[PDB]
């Protein structure tokens, strides 16, 4: 990792609406740049050079930059995921987060750092355009585009399969 | 007290340097191209000395704009435009305050040039969301490409048209 992957996952992050799918260490091996770039620059300035130092502080600047703008990019299209309900290949940090604005909307319990009613929901790939559309719980789920993941209450995935517009996927 | 950082290259750009000091391989006198970030900072310490290219920057604009309002459609820009003007306005700028005056003129022009020609692309983007589409895309700065795709997703959740 370097700043010149980041430059390249900035441009590819603005470059698109979509959450940009990117290597599942992207944020460990981010870190890892920055305790690099953090010792060799204390090992240089003891060692007094003004020039090899002021360039090594100056690449550490420009990762926490390229870094800000990529997290804010992702962060509201992660929100939009959550809030929209569909799905997208992101990281193990990501996951968590997402787990924690999905807990938010269906009022669940965000910490400090028939039988029952509960609608059952699945995962589906949507074939087609779809209006929004509504569940038991009188929430309404969508609009979606064809191609995209979403987790809908399985009344409606199963009948949106018998109808050739979606298919159980594997989240 | 407290440094203002401005603002900020991560190395988009490549810029012409002359060497003064045997810093790395480089031997005094010859010129290299380094990233912005790198140019600047090289530059601050004395180690190079910047080709002043601003003369064949801010005709290359010049140039741009003149394409743009002659034939509808945005134009492709050249490769780092938008970033190597910001260097050189970066160069004029602290020039004033060189280590031991037709600049701080220019200065002047290119930032009038630069923000020109943001405007009338940015104005072109504005009225081609009234008409999303890949084979653009591939003709805007990644910056100005965020804005259109924001500008279509507002645009078609309030009219809903194509």
């Amino acid at each position: 990792m370097d700043i010149v992957k980041l430059r390249e996952l900035l441009e590819a992050e603005l470059s698109s609406t979509d959450l940009n799918e990117l290597d599942e260490d992207f944020y460990v091996e981010f870190d890892s740049l920055i305790k690099a770039l953090k010792l060799s620059a204390e090992s240089s300035r003891e060692r007094g050079e003004d020039v090899e130092e002021r360039l090594y502080l100056a690449q550490l600047k420009i990762a926490e930059s390229l870094m800000k703008e990529i997290i804010k990019l992702r962060l509201h299209k992660i929100v939009d995921l959550a809030v929209e309900g569909k799905i997208a290949e992101m990281t193990a940090e990501e996951k968590r987060l997402f787990n924690v604005i999905r807990a938010f909307i269906e009022r669940e319990e965000l910490p400090e750092i028939y039988r029952s009613k509960e609608v059952p929901k699945e995962a589906y790939i949507i074939q087609i355009d779809l209006p929004a559309v509504l569940g038991p719980d009188m929430k309404e789920y969508g609009p979606f585009m064809a191609g995209d993941m979403a987790i809908i209450p399985t009344v409606i995935g199963r009948a949106l399969v018998e109808r050739e517009a979606a298919r159980r996927v594997r989240i | 007290n407290y440094f203002q950082g401005s603002h900020m290259f991560t190395g988009k750009a490549l810029i012409a340097v002359k060497v003064m000091k045997p810093f790395g391989d480089w031997k005094s006198g010859d010129i290299v191209l380094v990233e912005d970030w790198k140019a600047r900072e090289l530059w601050e310490a004395g180690v190079v000395e910047i080709v002043d290219e601003t003369d064949k920057i801010i005709g290359e604009i010049d140039k741009v704009i003149a394409e743009e309002r002659e034939s509808e459609p945005l134009t492709l820009l050249p490769e780092g435009l938008y970033e190597r003007a910001e260097f050189y306005a970066y160069y004029l700028e602290n020039y004033v305050r060189l280590n031991p005056n037709v600049k701080l003129t220019k200065l002047a022009n290119l930032r009038k040039k630069l923000r020109d020609l943001k405007l009338i692309r940015f104005n072109k983007i504005l009225k081609a969301v009234m008409l999303n589409s890949l084979e653009l895309l591939s003709r805007l700065a990644p910056e100005e490409r965020r804005i259109y795709l924001q500008m279509s997703k507002i645009r078609n959740e309030w009219l809903g048209d194509a």
